C-alpha cells in the first residue's frame, strides 16, 4: 500500500476511520483488529449539527460532579560527576 | 489500581546516565580502551600520545551529558512553575479560567503527593439533561421594553417564565425579576405578555 | 559521516554511540512536534456544522468560514494566510494534514457561533447570536438593553471590522 | 573525466553553454553533467534511500 | 596513511552534526513554550470570555 509516508507492506487498506491508534503519518494510523492489521486514515470525531434558529434556546435541567486527575512532574534526580575520576 | 509522564523523566534520565557510562569502553582510535593497559605496556613518551586520545573522547561524551542536562532542567522548571499556579489557583482559591482546572465548572481541587510530581484532583460542574425551549430578548408590556435582571425568559409552549440561565428553575415574570427601558418597538423580537 | 564507503565506517565504530543519541534527539524532538499540533486544535470531542440558513442577527461570518469552492476547504481568511507564507538528510510529514487542521477550525467556529461558551464546559446548547451577544455585553459590565437598542450599529461594527483584516492581509 | 560519484543518470531538459561541462546546485552538489562524446546532457539523482 | 587523514574529517564531521542537533534542541524549547501559549489562549480566548 502506497501512503504519502512511504511503502507499507503487510497492512490491509480498510474504508473506515477510527481514532488514530499507531500514527503512521500524513494522515494514516494502523490498528490489529479482527486477527490482522489494518491501515485507515484517522477520524477526527463524530459529527454533530447544533439545532440552531434564532428564536430557540437549550437550557438544562439536572447536573453531575466530576472529579478528574491531572499529573504534573516537579523535580528530577540530583546527580553528580567528578570530571577528574571519570 | 497512567503515570507515565513521571515514568518519562526517570527513564529519560537513567538512558542517559546508561550512555555516560559505557561511553567508557570506547578507544577513540587508541590501542587499548582501559588506561592501566596503555600505562603497563607502554613507556611515558608514546603513553602521553593514546592517553591523549581517551582524554579527547571521554571530554565530550561528558559535556554532551552535561548540556543534554541543562536543556532538560528547564523543561522540569516551567513544569515545576506551571504546578506552583495551580496549587495558588485550584487549591486555594476557585479559577473562573476555562480549562485551567479540569473540563467544567471549577469548583474545587485536592493535592496528592506523587514519587517526583504531583497529582491534581479536580472537582467541576457538568450540565446535564437539556431541554428546548422558546426565547425572547425582551418582553412588551404597557408600551414598555422589559429585560431579565439576571436569567433568560423561556416559553414552554403556552407560558412565559424566567430563569437562571444554567439550571431550569422557571418562575413568574415580575416587576421584581425584571427592568424596564424604552419602548417596545426598537428592540428585534420582543413579543407581548 | 562516511556517505557509503567501508573504510570511514569502520573508523567511526570506534567513536561508541554519538550517533545512536544523535538520532535519539532529533526523535524526541520529531514527535513533540505532533503533541504541539494536537493540543492546540483538537479541543472539541464533536464535529460541529452551521446550519444551511445563517441568520445571526445581522453579524455575517462568510469570510471566516469555510468555503466548498476553494482548495482543502479552507475559509476565504485561510487561503490569503497559506498564499503568503540529500545526503542521509530527510523531512517526515506531520501527523495532522492541512485539510484535518482546518477541519479542526471550522468545529471549533461553528461550536462557537451557534452554542457560545457552553460547549468547552459539556454538551452545546444553542442560543441565538443576538442574545450571546447580550450576554458577553453582561460580562464586561455593561447592560444588556445597551445591545439589544445598537443591535445593527454594531452588527455594522463588526461586519465592516472583519471586512479590513481581509485588505491588510 | 575525474567528475566521480554515484546515482541514476536520466535525460534532461538543460542547455548548458557550450564550455560548460556539468552543473551544480544551491548547496554546491552536482546535479547534471555532460558527457564527452555525445555532448548531451544528464540528470544526476541519487539512487533512493530511506 | 589515509587513516590519519580520515579521521580529520570525521572527528570535524562529527563535531558539526552535533552542533546541528544542539541548535535545534534550544529552538524547539521555544516553539514548545510558543505552543502551550496557544493552547491557552484556544482555551481561554476561543472557548471563553477572559
Ligand atoms: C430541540 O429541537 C430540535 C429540532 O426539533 C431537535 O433536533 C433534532 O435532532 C435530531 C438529531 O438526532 C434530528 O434527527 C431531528 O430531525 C431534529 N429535529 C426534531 C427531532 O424535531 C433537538 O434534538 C431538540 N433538543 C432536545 C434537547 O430535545
Ligand atoms: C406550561 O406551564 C404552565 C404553568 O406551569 C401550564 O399551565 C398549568 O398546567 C397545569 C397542568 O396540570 C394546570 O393544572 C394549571 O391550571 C395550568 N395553569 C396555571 C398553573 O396557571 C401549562 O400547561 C404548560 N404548557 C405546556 C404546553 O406544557
Ligand atoms: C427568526 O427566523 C424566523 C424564521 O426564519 C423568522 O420568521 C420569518 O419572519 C418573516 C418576517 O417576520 C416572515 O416573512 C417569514 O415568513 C417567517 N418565516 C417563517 C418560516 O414563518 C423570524 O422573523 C426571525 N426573527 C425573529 C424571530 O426575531
Ligand atoms: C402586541 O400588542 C400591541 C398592542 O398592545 C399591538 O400593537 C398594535 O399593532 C397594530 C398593528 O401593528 C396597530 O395597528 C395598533 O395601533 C397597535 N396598538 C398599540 C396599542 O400599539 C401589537 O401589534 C401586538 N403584537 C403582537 C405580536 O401581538
Ligand atoms: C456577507 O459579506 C459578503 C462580503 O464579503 C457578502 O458577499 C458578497 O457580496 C457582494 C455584494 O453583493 C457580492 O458582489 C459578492 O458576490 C458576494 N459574495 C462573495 C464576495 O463571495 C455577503 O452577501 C454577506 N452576507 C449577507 C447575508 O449579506
Ligand atoms: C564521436 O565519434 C563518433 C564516431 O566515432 C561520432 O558518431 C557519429 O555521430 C554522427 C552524429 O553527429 C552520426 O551521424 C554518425 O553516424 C556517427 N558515426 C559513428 C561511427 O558513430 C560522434 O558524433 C562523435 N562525437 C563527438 C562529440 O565528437
Ligand atoms: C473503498 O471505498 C472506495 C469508494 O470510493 C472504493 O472505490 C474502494 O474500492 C474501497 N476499497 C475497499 C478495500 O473496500
Amino acid at each position: 500500500f502506497q501512503t504519502r509516508a512511504g511503502c507499507l507492506i503487510g497492512a490491509e487498506h480498510v474504508n473506515n476511520s477510527y481514532e488514530c491508534d499507531i500514527p503512521i503519518g500524513a494522515g494514516i494510523c494502523a490498528s490489529y483488529q479482527t486477527q490482522s492489521i489494518i491501515a485507515y486514515t484517522m477520524s477526527l470525531g463524530a459529527e454533530n449539527s447544533v439545532a440552531y434558529s434564532n428564536n430557540s434556546i437549550a437550557i438544562p435541567t439536572n447536573f453531575t460532579i466530576s472529579v478528574t486527575t491531572e499529573i504534573l512532574p516537579v523535580s528530577m534526580t540530583k546527580t553528580s560527576v567528578d570530571c577528574t575520576m571519570y | 489500581s497512567a503515570l507515565g509522564k513521571l515514568q518519562d523523566v526517570v527513564n529519560q534520565n537513567a538512558q542517559a546516565l546508561n550512555t555516560l557510562v559505557k561511553q567508557l569502553s570506547s578507544n577513540f582510535g587508541a590501542i587499548s580502551s582501559v588506561l592501566n593497559d596503555i600505562l603497563s605496556r607502554l613507556d611515558p613518551p608514546e603513553a602521553e600520545v593514546q592517553i591523549d586520545r581517551l582524554i579527547t573522547g571521554r571530554l565530550q561524551s561528558l559535556q554532551t551529558y552535561v548540556t543534554q542536562q541543562l536543556i532538560r532542567a528547564a523543561e522540569i522548571r516551567a513544569s515545576a512553575n506551571l504546578a506552583a499556579t495551580k496549587m495558588s489557583e485550584c487549591v486555594l482559591g476557585q479559577s473562573k479560567r476555562v480549562d485551567f482546572c479540569g473540563k467544567g465548572y471549577h469548583l474545587m481541587s485536592f493535592p496528592q503527593s506523587a514519587p517526583h510530581g504531583v497529582v491534581f484532583l479536580h472537582v467541576t460542574y457538568v450540565p446535564a439533561q437539556e431541554k428546548n425551549f422558546t426565547t425572547a430578548p425582551a418582553i412588551c408590556h404597557d408600551g414598555k421594553a422589559h429585560f431579565p435582571r439576571e436569567g433568560v425568559f423561556v416559553s414552554n409552549g403556552t407560558h412565559w417564565f424566567v430563569t437562571q440561565r444554567n439550571f431550569y428553575e422557571p418562575q413568574i415574570i415580575t416587576t421584581d425579576n425584571t427592568f424596564v427601558s424604552g419602548n417596545c418597538d426598537v428592540v428585534i423580537g420582543i413579543v407581548n405578555n | 559521516i562516511c556517505g557509503d564507503s567501508t573504510e570511514c565506517s569502520n573508523l567511526l565504530l570506534q567513536y561508541g554511540s554519538f550517533c545512536t543519541q544523535l538520532n535519539r534527539a532529533l526523535t524526541g524532538i520529531a514527535v513533540e512536534q505532533d503533541k504541539n499540533t494536537q493540543e492546540v486544535f483538537a479541543q472539541v470531542k464533536q464535529i460541529y456544522k452551521t446550519p444551511p440558513i445563517k441568520d445571526f442577527g445581522g453579524f455575517n461570518f462568510s469570510q471566516i468560514l469555510p468555503d466548498p469552492s476553494k482548495p482543502s476547504k479552507r475559509s476565504f481568511i485561510e487561503d490569503l494566510l497559506f498564499n503568503k507564507v540529500f545526503n542521509g538528510l530527510t523531512v517526515l510529514p506531520p501527523l495532522l494534514t492541512d485539510e484535518m487542521i482546518a477541519q479542526y477550525t471550522s468545529a471549533l467556529l461553528a461550536g462557537t457561533i451557534t452554542s457560545g461558551w457552553t460547549f468547552g464546559a459539556g454538551a452545546a446548547l444553542q442560543i441565538p447570536f443576538a442574545m450571546q451577544m447580550a450576554y458577553r455585553f453582561n460580562g464586561i459590565g455593561v447592560t444588556q438593553n445597551v445591545l439589544y437598542e445598537n443591535q445593527k450599529l454594531i452588527a455594522n461594527q463588526f461586519n465592516s471590522a472583519i471586512g479590513k483584516i481581509q485588505d491588510s492581509l | 573525466n575525474g567528475l566521480t560519484g554515484t546515482g541514476v543518470l536520466t535525460e534532461s531538459n538543460k542547455k548548458f553553454l557550450p564550455f560548460q561541462q556539468f552543473g551544480r546546485d544551491i548547496a554546491d552538489t552536482t546535479d547534471a553533467v555532460r558527457d564527452p562524446q555525445t555532448l548531451e546532457i544528464l540528470d544526476i539523482t541519487p539512487c533512493s534511500f530511506g
